[PDB]
């Protein structure tokens, strides 16, 4: 809008398109350069331990589960 | 890809990292007691056997 | 007149390619018997996975590459679920890229995450309920954000898949339906998960709310003089169709819940239905072994085939991510359908 001002020149607003480009074209990279490889590798690996917990987790309930049938077994057995 | 976009994914793949580590913590808290009650009861029978 | 051309090519000598499982190599095998089933069959929300179960207790799952499955993996897994139970219904968890829901007409509902690298599917829970309930459909809200169980008769079941499957709430079917011994054949979901949409065996039609994880009876049509097979909904959001058994199919306009457009060329009963991703092109399987190509916006007849009594029982399942459709072949064989030049019906 500051283009067709009454007094505005043109070679100012015309540097100020380009520092707004440079901007946001140096935001978007800075942000994406963090976003993929932190985030990635820490995210992959958070995973990773998550489905090892909970299969260990898991375990750790068929072993109660395990329990509760031998005591079934114990009953028959009378 | 958009920077706004870029940033609510970054702040999303943060979030799902944090969520990540906190579940992690408390299934891994939950086994180590469960495994710890199994270790508790197997000792007789490793002992027995 | 261009979609017309456009399923015409679809039907010609080329563009198609039979999908190489195990089931294709056995009949190329005793060919060059009795055929199970296809229980179900599934896709991804994403478009690049599919899923389905056989009688046989085997359960298959290709992770789509290529069009004519050249470079498509396949994860065969022999009998899941025990081996004495076979799957009847799964559901691919729109909220990661792994998951899988599978019930297998028992009291337990297993949890797998299926892994691409090796071949195997690894069991990472299973949840259980009742000892007399026998739960046979699962379901997953298109965002991920519920789960549902269904029971032939006095049972429904809501989990919450974000709290860890905490149980959420339940229902006795009794109390849905109100009638003389109703069976739910054929449950679905909304755009959204806002409501859901069930279908009894005595022509009933409900519409229940699970807006907060606690369900309640909205309103209950008469819609059919039969029971209700299959409930498909509109991806733009407009009008959800319903396909009965007393050789009806419907199109219900969704703001206002009353009949809008009626398929009247039909004069047998419908198997299942399936509608295009871009709510264009709507394909109906009758009874009398035989396909029909309806255009949703018209109504009128736009193509027609003949199974020729292949595989008496049909399967059909358009693309949620192309204009392209798995339909099944001679002897429980599937065979796919492309143009391998056009992507979707706007580039046509």
């Amino acid at each position: 809008e500051q283009y067709c001002a009454p007094d505005t020149d043109i070679r100012g607003v015309d540097a100020q398109i380009k520092n707004y480009l440079d901007q946001i074209k140096m935001a978007r990279a800075k942000f994406g350069l963090e976003n993929k490889y932190s985030l990635k590798e820490r995210l992959s690996t958070l995973t990773k331990e998550l489905n090892h917990w909970r299969k260990e987790w898991d375990d750790i309930e068929m072993l109660m589960f395990g329990d509760d049938a031998h005591s079934m077994k114990k009953m028959i057995q009378k | 890809k958009g920077p706004k976009e870029l940033e609510s994914i970054n702040a999303s793949m943060k979030s799902d990292i944090e969520n990540v580590r906190q579940e992690v913590s408390s299934y891994k808290e939950k086994w180590l007691r469960d495994a710890e009650i199994f270790g508790k009861i197997t000792s007789i029978f490793k002992e027995e056997l | 007149s261009v979609t017309s051309k456009y399923l015409q090519s679809t039907f010609s000598k080329g563009n198609t390619s039979h999908i190489e499982d195990k089931r294709f190599i056995h009949v190329s095998s005793r060919s060059h018997i009795t055929p199970n089933e296809i229980l179900s069959l599934k896709f991804h929300v994403s478009g690049s996975s599919m899923a389905y179960s056989r009688m046989d207790g085997s359960l298959t799952v290709w992770f789509i590459k290529d069009a004519s499955f050249d470079k498509s993996v396949e994860v065969y897994i022999p009998d899941c679920c025990g081996s004495d139970k076979l799957a009847t219904d799964l559901s691919w968890n729109p909220t990661s890229l792994n998951q899988i829901a599978v019930v297998s007409n028992s009291s337990e509902i297993s949890l797998l995450l299926i892994n691409e690298k090796s071949l195997t599917a690894s069991k990472l829970r299973t949840l259980s309920l009742g000892s007399k309930t026998k739960v046979n459909t699962c379901l997953y809200d298109p965002l991920g954000n519920w789960l549902l169980a269904a029971t032939k008769s006095e049972k429904i079941y809501l989990f919450d898949v974000k709290k860890d499957h905490s149980s959420v709430c339940s229902l006795n079917i009794s109390d849905i339906s109100q009638e003389d011994n109703d069976v739910v054949y054929s449950l679905a979901w909304s755009n959204g998960g806002s409501h859901i949409f069930i279908g009894f065996k005595s022509g009933y039609l409900a519409i229940l709310k699970a807006k907060h994880g606690i369900l309640e009876v909205c309103t209950k049509i008469k819609a059919h003089t039969g029971p209700i097979t299959e409930i498909k909904m509109d991806p733009w959001g407009r009008n959800f169709i319903t396909g009965s058994i007393d050789g009806n199919c419907y199109v219900w306009n969704m703001k206002s819940l009353c009949c809008e457009l009626i398929i009247n060329d039909l004069n047998s009963a419908v198997t299942t239905l399936d509608v295009c991703h871009l709510g264009k092109i709507l394909g109906i399987c009758t009874e009398d072994e035989m396909v029909y190509f309806y255009d949703l916006n018209s109504g009128n007849l736009l193509h027609s085939k003949s199974l020729a009594n292949y595989k008496t029982d049909p399967v059909l399942k358009f693309y949620p991510d192309k204009s392209w459709y798995i339909m099944s072949g001679k002897n429980d064989t599937l065979s796919n359908h492309f143009v391998k030049n056009e992507k979707n019906l706007i580039t046509y």
